[PDB]
């Protein structure tokens, strides 16, 4: 879930 | 990205916008104003000439994302840099920023060399 914040914030470009 | 670009940083707390200007012109960038909710920067922005938005999420009267909105959905503003900055990361408040069209997304606090990255990372998707 930090994972999948670290990941979502990547597939943004933040 | 031009050193003289006009930020415009909005915060409901004068000392994190005394901070947020302070990082800013530790990176280089003198070129500062201040806002403290989404109505007071309207207002301000109506000067023209902005070039930057760096906008908290929790204000009161219009908050940061209230405030995105309006910029991303306004005619002039529409294609305005702005970089979001929220107390906590969460899934569903980045999401909304990215709904929104957040430039960038960064959580307080943060140093001078973190503000730098995202400066950088949202001037190199712009060709700025
Ligand atoms: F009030 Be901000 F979201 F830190
Ligand atoms: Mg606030």
């Amino acid at each position: 879930s930090q994972d999948q914040v670290d990941d979502l914030l990547d597939s943004l470009g933040f | 990205a031009d050193k003289e670009l006009k930020f415009l940083v909005v915060d409901d707390f004068s000392t994190m916008r005394r901070i947020v200007r302070n990082l800013l012109k530790e990176l280089g960038f003198n070129n500062v104003e201040e806002a403290e909710d989404g109505v007071d920067a309207l207002n301000k922005l109506q000067a023209g000439g902005f070039g930057f938005i760096i906008s908290d999420w929790n204000m009161p009267n219009m908050d940061g994302l209230e405030l995105l909105k309006t910029i991303r959905a306004d005619s002039a503003m529409s294609a305005l840099p702005v970089l979001m900055v929220t107390a906590e990361a969460k899934k569903e408040n980045i999401i909304a920023a990215a709904q929104a069209g957040a430039s960038g997304y960064v959580v307080k606090p943060f140093t001078a060399a973190t503000l730098e990255e995202k400066l950088n990372k949202i001037f190199e998707k712009l060709g700025m």
